[PDB]
């Protein structure tokens, strides 16, 4: 099962919100999770089964879909959320998609 | 259940060569079959390369490192070993140890999420 995400940079203001885009080659229903990976750090686990926030995860971070359409919502974005966003989904064991800059201007 | 995986430093490899990356996992309780490992490739997103499942109690290795990965644990010391062999530049990646949620419900070729990561060992094929 292979994941494409959507876009490859995504550059935008504080205060702006953000929506990354994940899609499955083949349905994974909500097997679906998102990493945070500030830069030279190891990734963070943002959301888990499509929607489910994380222990210690700040609100403005929310994750929506299912079957092949996922999005990672970073609403009210704040300097310290630029990092690469990678999707994993669990369902046909383990993949990842190929990350998502956000970069803050 | 809180854990702190800290692994050995970065490598630098010549082509043909073998590394040995450790993760000394400290807090709560070790299970070896908790922490598994992955790889992430400059510019790429992480690759899972195995782990040692349970029941069994034997390593696993994804395809792709199938005759060149070795996965062993020490449970006195809470420390996991990942060994890859044969290194092409193409090993050229951050090697993380990292440990897996537990789902409430484990099914036919499901995987995990992973919720606490090793800082990530830099290793560097010439």
């Amino acid at each position: 099962a292979e994941l494409t995400q959507s876009p490859a940079t995504l550059s935008l203001s504080p205060g702006e919100r953000a929506t990354l885009s994940c899609r499955a080659s083949q349905s994974v229903n909500k097997y679906l999770a998102w990493y945070q990976q500030k830069p030279g750090q190891a990734p963070r686990l943002l959301i888990y089964d499509a929607s489910n926030r994380a222990t210690g995860i700040p609100a403005r971070f929310s994750g929506s879909g299912s079957g092949t359409d996922f999005t990672l919502t970073i609403s009210n974005l704040e300097p310290e959320d630029f990092a690469v966003y990678y999707c994993q989904q669990r369902s046909d064991w383990v993949t990842f998609g190929g990350g998502t800059k956000v970069e803050i201007k | 259940e809180v854990q702190l995986l800290e692994q050995s430093g970065a490598e630098v490899k010549k082509p043909g060569s073998s590394v040995k990356v450790s993760c000394q996992v400290f807090g709560d309780t070790f299970s070896r079959y908790t922490i598994q490992w992955l790889r992430q490739a400059p510019g790429q997103g992480p690759e899972w390369m195995g782990n040692i499942i349970p029941v069994y109690n034997t390593p696993n290795y994804a395809q792709k490192f199938q005759g060149r990965l070795s996965i062993t644990a020490d449970d006195s010391t809470s420390t996991a070993y990942m060994e890859l062999s044969s290194l092409r530049s193409e090993d050229t990646a951050v090697y993380f140890c990292a440990r897996v949620v537990i789902p409430n419900a484990i099914r036919h070729t499901m995987g995990y999420y992973f919720d606490y990561w090793g800082q990530g060992t830099l290793v560097t094929v010439s």
